[PDB]
């Protein structure tokens, strides 16, 4: 098996943190996990889609 | 300094078992994608199991159903309980730190321990 992004969840920015509820592929929702933006850098543009929406629902 | 320390190898049977640590310093394990890497005498080095920084874990398709990783953060440690082992499972294993979920590239990494089934 691989980490293998189904859909981006979540959303959050506190702590010191970026992090992004991810569901993965493969997998159900009993495992969903929180991860660093940083580790997830080669979905970059999806990232940045994510941030913008959740920016413009949260306005 | 960044340091990995790996332990928990030896001799064992056809069917034993072994249960591997990686003793981590000066970083938190919990932030970085770790990665059990083996590599046979003879052989290429192979990934067998991840940790994600959020917990999500994945295992080699050879292995799975018989190890199992983990790690304590209070101990900033991470496992690899290896049960059922066959003579192929002889390998040096060794912990990695990664930052990547797609790839298992790695820029520290321990300096191994031997595991030898016969």
């Amino acid at each position: 098996d691989v980490f293998e992004v189904e859909k981006i969840l979540d959303m959050k920015t506190e702590g010191g943190k970026v992090l992004y509820k991810v569901r993965w592929k493969g997998y159900t929702s009993d495992d969903d996990t929180w991860e660093p933006e940083i580790h997830l850098e080669d979905c970059k543009e999806v990232l940045l889609e994510f941030r913008k929406k959740i920016a413009e629902n949260k306005a | 300094q960044v340091q990995l320390q790996e332990n928990g190898g030896g001799l064992v049977k056809p069917g034993g078992s072994l249960r591997l640590s990686c003793a981590a310093s000066g970083f938190t394990l919990s932030d970085y994608v770790m990665t059990w890497v083996r590599q046979a005498p003879g052989k290429g080095p192979e990934w067998v199991s991840r940790i994600s920084a959020g917990g999500s874990t994945r295992y080699v398709d050879s292995v799975k159903g018989r190890f199992t990783i983990s790690r304590d953060n209070a101990k900033n440690t991470m496992y690899l309980q290896m049960n059922s082992l066959k003579p192929e499972d002889t390998a040096v294993y060794y912990c990695a730190r990664g930052s990547t979920l797609f790839s298992t590239n790695w820029d520290y990494r321990g300096q191994g321990t031997q595991v030898m089934v016969s």
